[PDB]
RNA sequence: CCUCCGCAUAAGCCUGCGUCAGCUGACAAUUAACAGCCCAAUAUCUACAAUCAACCAACAAGUCUUAUUACCCUCACUGUCAACCCAACACAGGCAUGCUCAUAAGGAAAGGUUAAAAAAAGUAAAAGGAACUCGGCAAAUCUUACCCCGCCUGUUUACCAAAAACAUCACCUCUAGCAUCACCAGUAUUAGAGGCACCGCCUUCCUUAAAUAGGGAUGGCUCCACGAGGGUUCAGCUGUCUCUUACUUUUAACCAGUGAAAUUGACCUGCCCGUGAAGAGGCGGGCAUAACACAGCAAGACGAGAAGACCCUAUGGAGCUUUAAUUUAUUAAUGCAAACACCUGCAUUAAAAAUUUCGGUUGGGGCGACCUCGGAGCAGAACCCAACCUCCGAGCAGUACAUGCUAAGACUUCACCAGUCAAAGCGAACCUUUGAUCCA
RNA sequence: GCUAAACCUAGCCCCAAACCCCACCUUACUACCAAACCUUAGCCAAACCAUUUACAUAAAGUAUAGGCGAUAGAAAUUGAUGGCGCAAUAGAUAUAGUACCGCAAGGGAAAGAAAGCAUAAUAUAGCAAGGACUAACCCCUAUACCUUCUGCAUAAUGAAUUAACUAGAAAUAACUUUGCAAGGAGAGCCAAAGCUAAGACCCCCGAAACCAGACGAGCUACCUAAGAACAGCUAAAAGAGCACACCCGUCUAUGUAGCAAAAUAGUGGGAAGAUUUAUAGGUAGAGGCGACAAACCUACCGAGCCUGGUGAUAGCUGGUUGUCCAAGAUGAAUCUUAGUUCAACUUUAAAUUUGCCCACAGAACCCAAAUCCCCUU
């Protein structure tokens, strides 16, 4: 086929970028996940989730004014425009972000432990341990990755060495570089949960539609059965 | 359902 | 219902040559005294009423000329005059339809 | 109900059964070369 | 007298009711302002919907470039017709958009006649008012109440099923800790898959005159609303019916024009009884019997339509599922070598699949039996004789270890295969049932 | 006397020889902008199928291979222009790869120089005739044909009818007739009368399928991009109510070779949404797509279509064309009882010598009819 990923724009922006959709397609053409489709066309704002990226000729900790919090079509947690120097950028908002609140953005990991308050973005070695986290990076200036969702909060469960565990969301614990940055507090949107969609042209508003034949293999889904060993083959299925 | 078999053109629209 | 079998020629015969299919013989032609032309005796004859046909269709063209429009049926009476005739008395208010050949002799 | 499957439009006619396309690819390639070879006055659509 | 018609654009088609002279040929024609055919680049830019956009109301969050550097020449090219396109057709079908909402536009239901049946459509109907019928189907007319199922709006078997099936918000379970082509430019309040079903709470009588109808005396319940769903009902309504009739239109029949299809061994093509490949126009015995049109009918021609439907067969297909058989080539894991993450070879286990098969005889109300060999009866007396036929028995043992070797002539399970008997001779001594070939 | 009949070359078949201006890949036929190579499979045979089979001469169908079976199968060595063709349904598909059909791949023609009717309907009764007769009918006799069956007028199959076309291909071994003859044959091979040569003998149509490679998402399913439509009333931001356009297709009737290969009329459901819809693009066949109906994927989808393998295979059905004579009829095994092989029967030819019938004699104990056997005849 002839797709060629929409995902095509090379520097950072704040315009919403025409984003198409794929129908759950492959660049083949071909259905490779069920159940997308159709939705209201959306515009994607281009996230920074690097928030420590001091500006050009620019370097250590800097603060940024939130300029405003907004709706995120492409996201369960909602963004925010926020704006440093002479620039401005998407990042992601966290529970209490307002517009005008100030944010700072620091690689200085102190002897201390920083006062951590929410919204601001610290190495993990700064934070004190069992500080609600969101926006973890993996690596060092890799980008956050973990803990997006909206409501989501890891914690800073152990600092030794260079080396921090955290707990994601999911409750498993996750070792990086104490020289990673993350964002304190929870993820913005707190209260995604307890949206109800009400009825199925919602979801489909959403972009998610009813689909069968999901799994292509021969006989569709085949739920996994123990196969029984030679001494049991006679005990399989008793008959009554 | 077998489909109808059409017989060619010509034989029907020949003129002296 | 299709035919069980084909029928004969001689039994299609039997059939289409039957008196009651025949075209029956006419025996009310006759010959019209007046111009001797062939006519059914109950029938006009064809040959003179196409003659009162054109002549009625050349007086009505006369009658639509003088007219000049639709919706202008005159109120009175009508007389058809032919070359050399003046109305008469009794032809006096009545609209004179005039044609440019002679008497017919069947035309009183 | 059925019969008028064809629903006639030149853009998707040359774009499905053109001469581009037909050259587009080796199997197509060799559609012409069928058409060439028996004779075809219309070797493409 | 009639029309959701008409005029344009789009799309499609491609000269396809313009003129002329004989459907054919010739001749003519649609003229750009409408429309199409575009843009010199590099970068940098571009958070703030729309909805009369002002309040108000949100959620589904919603087409949004200047600076600099180059550059002056100018209106080319193409579409323009029609009664038109997709449906084999001058096809009652399909066919986007803008305006006209009954037309200022566009059209003609009746070839002529007659006024039969049957048939279609419509109108009216005494009294009655569902007695019709599977069912109030259809029609006519207003309504009541209640059950079953599914929560709901939606979807589906294009062309026999629109539903209680599918989906659906809601809920539960399982899997996944992660980025540059889907999921996703997402990250556990996420994503994928499966299940379930909104939600919420706990663990004989009545109906009728007559009632095989209807209603009521994790699980258990709760039906708010909805439904061309499936049942029952009051009232009304009615030609559904008692019980049909009248009229109009179509059809019809006659006249004129044009003119098919299935079908068809030949037919000079009767009835009754009998017979027969078991249902006779055709044969036997009787009866009847001039010859032909036209209109009706549908009892027969085991009537015509598809080598119908259903059932059985074929060492015929194909689909599906598996603890049917055979594989793991391919992927995924591991392990061992091989190169010092990636890759090659070899094994093992899986996943996914792939190929192939469906023995025979018997048994209608079962839950199987049988398949080879032998004895008895059927089959009495040479041999031979079946069965889902009536009974019985066997898959070897005991013995010895000439129970060795050879060899005339014979028998033979109706073929062959196989299986039997055996003189003489040599050599020791002094016997009474199961199965081939290949392959090992 | 109409329709018609006829015709002969247009060409073709098999051999031999010879090696044969301009425009156009963009939406082809449009003057002019910044990347190829990779085992065929399967049908089929094995009577299923699974390994397997199935894409000069002579040595020799030998060595070999092989569910050692169907079958497959060497090499060393040897050395080597014409027509008992067609002649317009034939011969090329061909007057043309045109017309026409198909979206496409692709399929693919035709043709040029008697029957049926009319002259002239028809006569009791009957397979339509025959025996006849003075005489057409009247009289008497007579149950179409083919195929499939134990048996068919059968109310079993096929056939309207005419013309044309349309179906028995071959080995091993025999036999017959020649040649030569312990040798024959024009190397090879055979030979204990053989060898050499000739003569005679082995059909047609038909599946559903399988696989390879193309072609198809202008219908339909879903999706992408960017568009468009939704009156009026009621209600207020609604998968809201009624109801147009629009979409659908509940029920009834009509239609059923129809207006229509799914329509018409009425009735009915939705009708601001999970709506409908134009345009362009995408997903492709064991695949796609699917609010799972086995639904849809160009009218016939439990797996499309086309071409090829392919003249698939068919133990099954049907068909199998001059005359005449003669002989000619009811067990075993088998994935086998719709088939086949052996036997029995049958036919032909040949050799030589008993064959059938058949009395007497003869053939069991246990517990009838007859049969067997054979001197004579
Ligand atoms: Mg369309
Ligand atoms: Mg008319
Ligand atoms: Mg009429
Ligand atoms: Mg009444
Ligand atoms: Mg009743
Ligand atoms: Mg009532
Ligand atoms: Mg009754
Ligand atoms: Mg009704
Ligand atoms: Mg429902
Ligand atoms: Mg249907
Ligand atoms: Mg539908
Ligand atoms: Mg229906
Ligand atoms: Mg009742
Ligand atoms: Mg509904
Ligand atoms: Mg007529
Ligand atoms: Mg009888
Ligand atoms: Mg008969
Ligand atoms: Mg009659
Ligand atoms: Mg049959
Ligand atoms: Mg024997
Ligand atoms: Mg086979
Ligand atoms: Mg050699
Ligand atoms: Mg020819
Ligand atoms: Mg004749
Ligand atoms: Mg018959
Ligand atoms: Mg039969
Ligand atoms: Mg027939
Ligand atoms: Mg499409
Ligand atoms: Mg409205
Ligand atoms: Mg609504
Ligand atoms: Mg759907
Ligand atoms: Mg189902
Ligand atoms: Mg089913
Ligand atoms: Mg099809
Ligand atoms: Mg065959
Ligand atoms: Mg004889
Ligand atoms: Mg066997
Ligand atoms: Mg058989
Ligand atoms: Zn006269």
């Amino acid at each position: 086929a002839n797709f060629v990923s929409w995902k095509s724009r090379t520097k950072y922006t704040i315009t919403p970028v025409k984003m198409r959709k794929s129908g759950g397609r492959d660049h083949t053409g071909r259905i490779r996940v069920h159940g997308i489709g159709g939705g209201h066309k959306q515009r994607y704002r281009m996230i920074d989730f690097l928030r420590f990226r001091p500006e050009e000729t620019k370097s250590g900790p800097f603060e940024e004014k939130v300029i405003q919090v907004r709706y995120d079509p492409c996201r369960s947690a909602d963004i925010a425009l926020v704006a440093g120097g002479s620039r401005k950028r998407w990042i992601i908002a966290t529970e209490n972000m307002q517009a005008g609140d100030t944010i700072l953005n620091s690689n200085h990991i102190g002897r201390m432990a920083v006062a951590a308050r929410e919204g601001d973005a610290h190495p993990l070695g700064a934070l004190p341990v069992g500080t609600l986290i969101n926006n973890v990076e993996s690596e060092p200036g890799r980008g956050a990755q973990y803990i997006r969702a909206a409501g989501t909060c890891g914690v800073l469960l152990r600092k030794v060495n260079g080396t921090a565990i955290i707990q994601l969301p999911s409750k498993r614990q996750m070792q990086v570089l104490e020289t990673c940055v993350a964002t304190v507090g929870r993820v913005s949107n707190v209260d995604h949960n307890k949206r109800v969609i009400g009825k199925a042209g919602r979801n489909r508003w959403l972009g998610k539609r009813p689909n069968s034949g999901r799994w292509h293999r021969k006989g569709g889904w085949a739920g996994r059965k123990i196969r029984p060993l030679p001494p049991m083959k006679s005990y399989v299925k008793l008959p009554s | 359902f077998t489909p109808p078999i059409y017989q060619p053109k010509f034989k029907t629209e020949k003129e002296f | 219902a299709a035919p069980k079998n084909r029928r004969t020629i001689e039994v299609n015969r039997c059939r289409r040559r039957n008196p009651q299919k025949l075209i029956k013989v006419k025996n009310n032609i006759d010959v019209c005294p007046e111009c001797g032309h062939l006519k059914q005796k109950h029938v006009l004859c064809a040959y003179c009423y196409e003659k009162v046909c054109k002549e009625t269709a050349e007086i009505r063209r006369q009658i639509g000329k003088q007219e000049g429009g639709p919706f202008k049926a005159p109120t009175i009476e009508t007389v058809v005059l032919y070359t050399g005739e003046t109305p008469s008395e009794q032809d006096q208010g009545k609209r004179i339809i005039e044609r440019d050949r002679k008497r017919p002799s069947w035309f009183t | 109900a059925r019969g008028n499957e064809y629903q006639p439009s030149n853009i998707k006619r040359k774009n499905k059964h053109g001469w581009v396309r037909r050259l587009s690819t080796p199997a197509g390639v060799q559609v012409i070369l069928r058409r060439m070879l028996k004779g075809r006055k219309s070797l493409s659509h």
